[PDB]
RNA sequence: CCGAGGGUAGGGCCCGUGACUGGGGCGAAGUCGUAACAAGGUAGCUGUACCGGAAGGUGCGGCUGGAU
RNA sequence: UGGGAGAGGGUGGUGGAAUUCCCGGAGUAGCGGUGAAAUGCGCAGAUACCGGGAGGAACGCCGAUGGCGAAGGCAGCCACCUGGUCCACCCGUGACGCUGAGGCGCGAAAGCGUGGGGAGCAAACCGGAUUAGAUACCCGGGUAGUCCACGCCCUAAACG
RNA sequence: CGAUGUCGGCUCGUCGCAUCCUGGGGCUGAAGAAGGUCCCAAGGGUUGGGCUGUUCGCCCAUUAAAGCGGCACGCGAGCUG
RNA sequence: GAAUGCCGGCAUGAGUAACGAUAAAGAGGGUGAGAAUCCCUCUCGCCGUAAGCCCAAGGGUUCCUACGCAAUGGUCGUCAGCGUAGGGUUAGGCGGGACCUAAGGUGAAGCCGAAAGGCGUAGCCGAAGGGCAGCCGGUUAAUAUUCCGGCCCUUCCCGCAGGUGCGAUGGGGGGACGCUCUAGGCUAGGGGGACCGGAGCCAUGGACGAGCCCGGCCAGAAGCGCAGGGUGGGAGGUAGGCAAAUCCGCCUCCCAACAAGCUCUGCGUGGUGGGGAAGCCCGGGUGACAACCCCCCGAAGCCAGGGAGCCAAGAAAAGCCUCUAAGCACAACCUGCGGGAACCCGUACCGCAAACCGACACAGGUGGGCGGGUGCAAGAGCACUCAGGCGCGCGGGAGAACCCUCGCCAAGGAACUCUGCAAGUUGGCCCCGUAACUUCGGGAGAAGGGGUGCUCCCUGGGGUGAUGAGCCCCGGGGAGCCGCAGUGAACAGGCUCUGGCGACUGUUUACCAAAAACACAGCUCUCUGCGAACUCGUAAGAGGAGGUAUAGGGAGCGACGCUUGCCCGGUGCCGGAAGGUCAAGGGGAGGGGUGCAAGCCCCGAACCGAAGCCCCGGUGAACGGCGGCCGUAACUAUAACGGUCCUAAGGUAGCGAAAUUCCUUGUCGGGUAAGUUCCGACCUGCACGAAAAGCGUAACGACCGGAGCGCUGUCUCGGCGAGGGACCCGGUGAAAUUGAACUGGCCGUGAAGAUGCGGCCUACCCGUGGCAGGACGAAAAGACCCCGUGGAGCUUUACUGCAGCC
RNA sequence: GAGCUAGCCCUGGCCAGGGUGAAGCUGGGGUGAGACCCAGUGGAGGCCCGAACCGGUGGGGGAUGCAAACCCCUCGGAUGA
């Protein structure tokens, strides 16, 4: 339930918050929490390799365990929902019969309270986490691994989910966040539900100080810039292209084709995205 | 207004000083170069 | 003190007028097509929507004040 | 109080037929379409046939000159929530009634905003025909829209 | 071209006369008044504004008149820009 | 003898410009060979959110004293940050190290690279962050939380005593955190006192006073008091915290819970130890047995790890506490007391500046803390002032032009000019009041107006206190007084109407452009299924991201509103298991060289054989493109209509003489006395037009047009006045430039613009203040232009390669 | 060579005072319940005025400068990109 405001700045004319109803708990678990390096988009070599980062809030970084198939059959009591700086998903904390505590992506309608529990054997409910064999054809499911222990990969950003359109050999087939179908083995464990916040995605930014806050520096359109910078660069007054777009590096940004084309994981990609 | 010359003892001595130009093949090559012309100082003085 | 009025500044209502512009009414014998009245030669009408020199045409839903 | 009939409304589920697309098989020279044709599709293997799959929308028969709602309108099936209505009994209240300027709510389609969805259909638009022309009628394509959720619009041959 | 700063304006003048005005004339299709045309004449004078960077020109209000040209399209070691 | 040659020397300009903020000086007395310039005194002026005081960086003896004045000091010099000499910096508690970690750096393991080397978990290094024990006063010419005095404290070693399962680089807790707003109680700091202490003073008309002037505190251990912070306690279960664990976590139960209890800070008190003014006398002495008390204001600091709200969700590690493992339990550890031990480096001085960065004793630049009082609504603003510090290291006269900075101006009021450029006007607070339009916030300080000082009287609430007084903070009513004038000085919007552009706040060409440019939220296209795409790297490795299609990259467009048409023939990209072409390779019809031959060697047709290209389709918020001629209506004119040629298709809506219109000052209308600009229209649009977006849009703009009101020295049209210069005298003393010069006008001549040639004319010798016509004056080997088979940046369907990709 | 300058990473610091008065909250009204209205409370914002601080709009000065970018007046931002 994204949050406006009356326009009594300019920019708060547009700007939307998120309503953060879901949000129990305010601080984070102090033995879940480590410092983010953050990079300003330079490597090792000190060389900017994604341009414009930099200059956001600071944020502590909270572990999530996108294993989960590391305390099979151990229910775990969902304790709190908790604000996430580090992805789109609020996350929840867990607090386990064991005594072990840790956070996961906060489904869809979890409530603090209930009980999740991951396993072979779990029950089909928002919260838990099975092999995907054990799952039936039609559920819709979030926070997926892409190969076996690897760890959860695939639909983990707010709205998001997969759903399991079939089986075959070893392979279930998911209908993926993009609507590509592709083979996923069947020991691969996901969650059951679809990641919460799904609001997220009508947040109105409002201001530019806004995307600094993220940790987003003003992007540049090559048109702008000069041609020693740029193939869209130079021309007396505005110019059009004058050449197919391209990027900073030459290479065309209008339908060329991008995916390594002897890759093996193409013979597990039924249907690419569409739409 | 601010000129280009800020002094910095630390500054001088991590950028131009003895132990900087030694773990370094050129740096190494500057020591070998103004031994051999000679140079009463090898290394810029700072106080540290 | 109040005070006819005069002065300054800002509003409200009305009347006249204005390059140009919009449609409307009227006008014995102008140009273009033929939309409606017969199943009017694609039944018509209809609210809306898009399109077209023009009447109009088409979509969606509605009416019979339609015929055989 | 005791019963009844009903596509009355809202929510969640869910079933089969059909179209379209995809995959596999089998097969070959046409299919489609019309007044006639053409455009279009098809030896890069279409149409016609079998099996598998995906997805959306609408519910054949029953079905009626039928039923329900104040109107607009409402039709597969199941459950829940919920309104109006009739009948019987002749039990209770004792005129508590009628209408209703304003107000408030509802209000087909089309349309608008933000998301989602998109099989079929189809304004606009393209092409093929027709014609003197054909910004039409017919034919091949096809986007909004048609569908869902929330918020608007408030019109009608909203008619008996 | 081992640099002769390039429009216009401002300021400051100064000169030529093919004279705009003032002074003197001849002819007139010069009644008078007012003109036209040419001759002599450079002593002095030759306004303020609107528009445009403008020169120029048009317009407003005047005037005896609102002259035309030269001085490195006079004048940036004088100003402006 | 020339190279704008090189190095050096010395001239010219010239006793010229200048002597570095216009905060400002005068005198008396000293010293000395010499004094505007050094010292002392009095007078005057300037700073005082500093031009004062304290840290940090940087500097490196500049510090103090004695003796000096050649040079350095923009003059002088007896003086000095200068010369010579001597002296001066004292720490267990301040800062840093023997502690911790941040980015980052380095780096056992390991990885990669022709070599050099590049990576890299741990670990180590790395601080202005964490952690950690000293406050007040006195003393020196010069150091002081360092020496001394007083009162406090930390660690290490050893011992005694009591207590305890002791023990860790391992487990856990804690350390541990944002922004904005903020409560209670305090402290710092400040104001007043008719009270306390004080040398004194009565002036010039009055005052011997509840007079004036000066001061009225600081540190402090335990204890106590006040205000805060921090923390539930017991039991049972236990499979998690990479061994163990009585710790932590989870579950359950009981009690205690705005508490309490315990614990820790801050503040007050506190044994005691200090300090202690004006004035007078000579830094010292007195004052002085100094007094040291009361009221009020009161923090941004303290209690603090306090509270609340918000989204952008806010370091680590050690110290510390707890747990247990080896081990050891004669040890060890905890607590208390006692004795002993306690190292290294910094410490001078400058520090918004004459000692640092700017070649200079340079109007520039330089981070943190303190920064008093009064009035002005507030404040770190402004004026004046305290403490403290200064008068800016050339002066003295004069009272021209001209220049700068400043004040005033009759009548007019933008007539100035490209332009109201500049300068006026307006100007704070309180009250009254306020338009189109709007996205309902705004526009708004719209506009426009009234009030504003002082005195007396009555009166309201708040804070302090006691509920009162007093102090204190905002006021309310009435009656008066004076002046030209009451935010009486200083600080402090001119306003309106209407266009263009860009939504907006932001950003930019350091040092000629701040804008309409860039960015921007938002919209769209497109790539990307994760060992993602993409980017950097030879690689390893990184970034992307400890992210995962509501995400990440690339591109265009640029809030929002209403919209974004037609063309896929060419180029691009996307799709296409066929066909055509196609390299190495496969294949070997069939030849050739040599040899006696076996053979050895060479050429080689068909055919099979990728990507790419051809070919077939798709695709515009991909590159892009969106016609011509002729005819036609019952006045004329003009063509809804028609004919025909062509194209891939012929520009739709909207807008239009435009930031675009050549003809052009188009035409008409508005404004004006008059309008090449402006505004509104028209449309034959040289040459608008729909995400290089089209048309609009409230609000916003040091953007750019046009208009009006207000007001003016902008102007008619200039006048006067001020100061700093210019000028004269004393001191110090440059510069570019310069073939040499004994360097006039005209008319001519001359390489075509002559001081220098010819002919005339004019003209005694030399300076000072001024003006700029000439010396084709200076400056810079023209940056425009061309030339050079000169250079560089940039582009592409130029050529030819390379990385990269297939 | 990043002691200037540009960006980023780590860790600290700074932003006088005045004004405007969003949400929420409380209460009152309102209704079947509502939406909503009103008052108080509250204290939001690339909000407003303005120092420090960061700038560099216009003009004047300076131009062998005090200065190889300075000075005076004026002007922009000043809780934020
Ligand atoms: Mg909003
Ligand atoms: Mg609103
Ligand atoms: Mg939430
Ligand atoms: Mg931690
Ligand atoms: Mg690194
Ligand atoms: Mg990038
Ligand atoms: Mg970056
Ligand atoms: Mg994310
Ligand atoms: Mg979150
Ligand atoms: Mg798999
Ligand atoms: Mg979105
Ligand atoms: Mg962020
Ligand atoms: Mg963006
Ligand atoms: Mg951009
Ligand atoms: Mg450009
Ligand atoms: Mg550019
Ligand atoms: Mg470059
Ligand atoms: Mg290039
Ligand atoms: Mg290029
Ligand atoms: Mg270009
Ligand atoms: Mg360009
Ligand atoms: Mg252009
Ligand atoms: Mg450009
Ligand atoms: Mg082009
Ligand atoms: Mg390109
Ligand atoms: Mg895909
Ligand atoms: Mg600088
Ligand atoms: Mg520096
Ligand atoms: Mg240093
Ligand atoms: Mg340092
Ligand atoms: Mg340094
Ligand atoms: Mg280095
Ligand atoms: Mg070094
Ligand atoms: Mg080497
Ligand atoms: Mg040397
Ligand atoms: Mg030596
Ligand atoms: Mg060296
Ligand atoms: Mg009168
Ligand atoms: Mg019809
Ligand atoms: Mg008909
Ligand atoms: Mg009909
Ligand atoms: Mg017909
Ligand atoms: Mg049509
Ligand atoms: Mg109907
Ligand atoms: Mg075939
Ligand atoms: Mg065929
Ligand atoms: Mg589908
Ligand atoms: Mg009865
Ligand atoms: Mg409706
Ligand atoms: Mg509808
Ligand atoms: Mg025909
Ligand atoms: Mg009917
Ligand atoms: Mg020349
Ligand atoms: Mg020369
Ligand atoms: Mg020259
Ligand atoms: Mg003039
Ligand atoms: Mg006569
Ligand atoms: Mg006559
Ligand atoms: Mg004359
Ligand atoms: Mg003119
Ligand atoms: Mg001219
Ligand atoms: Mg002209
Ligand atoms: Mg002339
Ligand atoms: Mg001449
Ligand atoms: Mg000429
Ligand atoms: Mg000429
Ligand atoms: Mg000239
Ligand atoms: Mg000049
Ligand atoms: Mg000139
Ligand atoms: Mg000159
Ligand atoms: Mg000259
Ligand atoms: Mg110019
Ligand atoms: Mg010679
Ligand atoms: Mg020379
Ligand atoms: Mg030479
Ligand atoms: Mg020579
Ligand atoms: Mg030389
Ligand atoms: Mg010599
Ligand atoms: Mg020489
Ligand atoms: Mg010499
Ligand atoms: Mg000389
Ligand atoms: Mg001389
Ligand atoms: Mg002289
Ligand atoms: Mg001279
Ligand atoms: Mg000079
Ligand atoms: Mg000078
Ligand atoms: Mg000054
Ligand atoms: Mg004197
Ligand atoms: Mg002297
Ligand atoms: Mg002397
Ligand atoms: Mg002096
Ligand atoms: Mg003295
Ligand atoms: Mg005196
Ligand atoms: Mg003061
Ligand atoms: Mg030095
Ligand atoms: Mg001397
Ligand atoms: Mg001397
Ligand atoms: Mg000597
Ligand atoms: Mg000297
Ligand atoms: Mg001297
Ligand atoms: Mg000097
Ligand atoms: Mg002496
Ligand atoms: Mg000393
Ligand atoms: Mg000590
Ligand atoms: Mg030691
Ligand atoms: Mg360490
Ligand atoms: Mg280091
Ligand atoms: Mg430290
Ligand atoms: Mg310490
Ligand atoms: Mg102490
Ligand atoms: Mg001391
Ligand atoms: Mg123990
Ligand atoms: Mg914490
Ligand atoms: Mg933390
Ligand atoms: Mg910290
Ligand atoms: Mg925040
Ligand atoms: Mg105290
Ligand atoms: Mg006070
Ligand atoms: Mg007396
Ligand atoms: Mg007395
Ligand atoms: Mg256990
Ligand atoms: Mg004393
Ligand atoms: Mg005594
Ligand atoms: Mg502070
Ligand atoms: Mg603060
Ligand atoms: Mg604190
Ligand atoms: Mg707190
Ligand atoms: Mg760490
Ligand atoms: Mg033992
Ligand atoms: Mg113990
Ligand atoms: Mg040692
Ligand atoms: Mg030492
Ligand atoms: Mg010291
Ligand atoms: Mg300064
Ligand atoms: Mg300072
Ligand atoms: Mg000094
Ligand atoms: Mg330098
Ligand atoms: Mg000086
Ligand atoms: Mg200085
Ligand atoms: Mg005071
Ligand atoms: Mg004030
Ligand atoms: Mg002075
Ligand atoms: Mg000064
Ligand atoms: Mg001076
Ligand atoms: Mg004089
Ligand atoms: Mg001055
Ligand atoms: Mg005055
Ligand atoms: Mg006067
Ligand atoms: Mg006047
Ligand atoms: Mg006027
Ligand atoms: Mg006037
Ligand atoms: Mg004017
Ligand atoms: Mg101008
Ligand atoms: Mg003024
Ligand atoms: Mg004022
Ligand atoms: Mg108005
Ligand atoms: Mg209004
Ligand atoms: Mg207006
Ligand atoms: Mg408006
Ligand atoms: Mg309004
Ligand atoms: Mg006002
Ligand atoms: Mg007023
Ligand atoms: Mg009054
Ligand atoms: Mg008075
Ligand atoms: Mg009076
Ligand atoms: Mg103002
Ligand atoms: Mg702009
Ligand atoms: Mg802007
Ligand atoms: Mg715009
Ligand atoms: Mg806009
Ligand atoms: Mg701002
Ligand atoms: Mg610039
Ligand atoms: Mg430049
Ligand atoms: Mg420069
Ligand atoms: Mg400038
Ligand atoms: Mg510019
Ligand atoms: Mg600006
Ligand atoms: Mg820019
Ligand atoms: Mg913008
Ligand atoms: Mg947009
Ligand atoms: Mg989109
Ligand atoms: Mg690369
Ligand atoms: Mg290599
Ligand atoms: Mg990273
Ligand atoms: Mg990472
Ligand atoms: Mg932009
Ligand atoms: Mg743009
Ligand atoms: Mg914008
Ligand atoms: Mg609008
Ligand atoms: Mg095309
Ligand atoms: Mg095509
Ligand atoms: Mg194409
Ligand atoms: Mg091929
Ligand atoms: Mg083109
Ligand atoms: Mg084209
Ligand atoms: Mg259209
Ligand atoms: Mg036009
Ligand atoms: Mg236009
Ligand atoms: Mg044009
Ligand atoms: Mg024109
Ligand atoms: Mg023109
Ligand atoms: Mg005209
Ligand atoms: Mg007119
Ligand atoms: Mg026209
Ligand atoms: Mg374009
Ligand atoms: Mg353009
Ligand atoms: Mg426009
Ligand atoms: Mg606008
Ligand atoms: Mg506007
Ligand atoms: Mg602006
Ligand atoms: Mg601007
Ligand atoms: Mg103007
Ligand atoms: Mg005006
Ligand atoms: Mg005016
Ligand atoms: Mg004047
Ligand atoms: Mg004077
Ligand atoms: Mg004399
Ligand atoms: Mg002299
Ligand atoms: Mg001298
Ligand atoms: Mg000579
Ligand atoms: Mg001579
Ligand atoms: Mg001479
Ligand atoms: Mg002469
Ligand atoms: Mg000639
Ligand atoms: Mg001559
Ligand atoms: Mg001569
Ligand atoms: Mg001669
Ligand atoms: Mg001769
Ligand atoms: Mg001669
Ligand atoms: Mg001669
Ligand atoms: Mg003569
Ligand atoms: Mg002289
Ligand atoms: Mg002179
Ligand atoms: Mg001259
Ligand atoms: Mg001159
Ligand atoms: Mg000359
Ligand atoms: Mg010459
Ligand atoms: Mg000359
Ligand atoms: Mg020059
Ligand atoms: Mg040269
Ligand atoms: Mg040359
Ligand atoms: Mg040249
Ligand atoms: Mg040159
Ligand atoms: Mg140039
Ligand atoms: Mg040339
Ligand atoms: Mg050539
Ligand atoms: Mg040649
Ligand atoms: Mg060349
Ligand atoms: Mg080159
Ligand atoms: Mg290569
Ligand atoms: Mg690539
Ligand atoms: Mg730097
Ligand atoms: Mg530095
Ligand atoms: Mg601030
Ligand atoms: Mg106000
Ligand atoms: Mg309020
Ligand atoms: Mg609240
Ligand atoms: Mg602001
Ligand atoms: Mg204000
Ligand atoms: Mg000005
Ligand atoms: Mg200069
Ligand atoms: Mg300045
Ligand atoms: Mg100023
Ligand atoms: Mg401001
Ligand atoms: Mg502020």
């Amino acid at each position: 339930a994204v949050k406006k405001f009356k326009p009594y700045t300019p920019s708060r004319r547009f700007m939307t918050v998120a309503d953060f109803s879901e949000i129990t708990k305010t601080e984070p678990e102090k033995s879940l929490v480590k410092p983010l390096k953050k990079t300003g988009g330079r490597n090792n070599q000190g060389r900017i390799t994604v341009r414009f980062r930099g200059g956001g809030h600071k944020r502590l970084y909270r572990i999530i365990d996108f294993k989960r198939w590391d305390k099979v059959g151990i229910p775990a009591k969902v304790a709190a929902i908790e604000y996430d700086p580090n992805r789109s998903a609020r996350i929840a904390l867990l607090h386990y019969v064991d005594g072990e505590k840790r956070y996961i992506i906060a489904p869809d309608g979890l409530q603090v309270g209930q009980q999740v529990v991951a396993g072979p054997d779990a029950p089909i409910q928002v919260g838990n986490a099975l092999p995907l064999r054990f799952i039936p054809v039609g559920t819709v499911v979030h926070a997926v691994e892409l190969e076996p222990k690897k760890g959860a990969k695939l639909a983990r950003a707010a709205g998001t989910s997969a759903q399991i359109q079939g089986r075959e050999g070893d392979y279930v087939i998911l209908r993926l966040p993009s609507g590509e179908l592709r083979k996923v083995h069947g020991e691969c464990y996901a969650t059951v539900g679809a990641v919460g916040n799904a609001d997220h995605k009508n947040i109105v930014l409002g201001k530019a100080g806004r995307s600094r806050w993220l940790g987003r520096r003003p992007h540049v359109r090559g048109a702008a810039m000069n041609p020693v910078d740029h193939p869209h660069g130079g021309g007396e007054g505005r110019a059009p292209r004058g050449r197919p777009p391209a990027s900073p590096w030459g290479w065309q940004t209008k339908g060329l084709k991008t995916r390594k084309r002897r890759k093996p994981s193409s013979r597990f990609i039924i249907a690419r995205r569409k739409k | 207004m601010k000129r280009t010359w800020q002094p910095n003892r630390r500054k001088r001595a991590k950028t131009h000083g003895f132990r900087a130009r030694m773990r370094t093949p050129g740096g190494r090559k500057v020591l070998k170069r103004r031994r051999q012309k000679g140079r009463w100082r090898l290394t810029p003085a700072v106080r540290k």
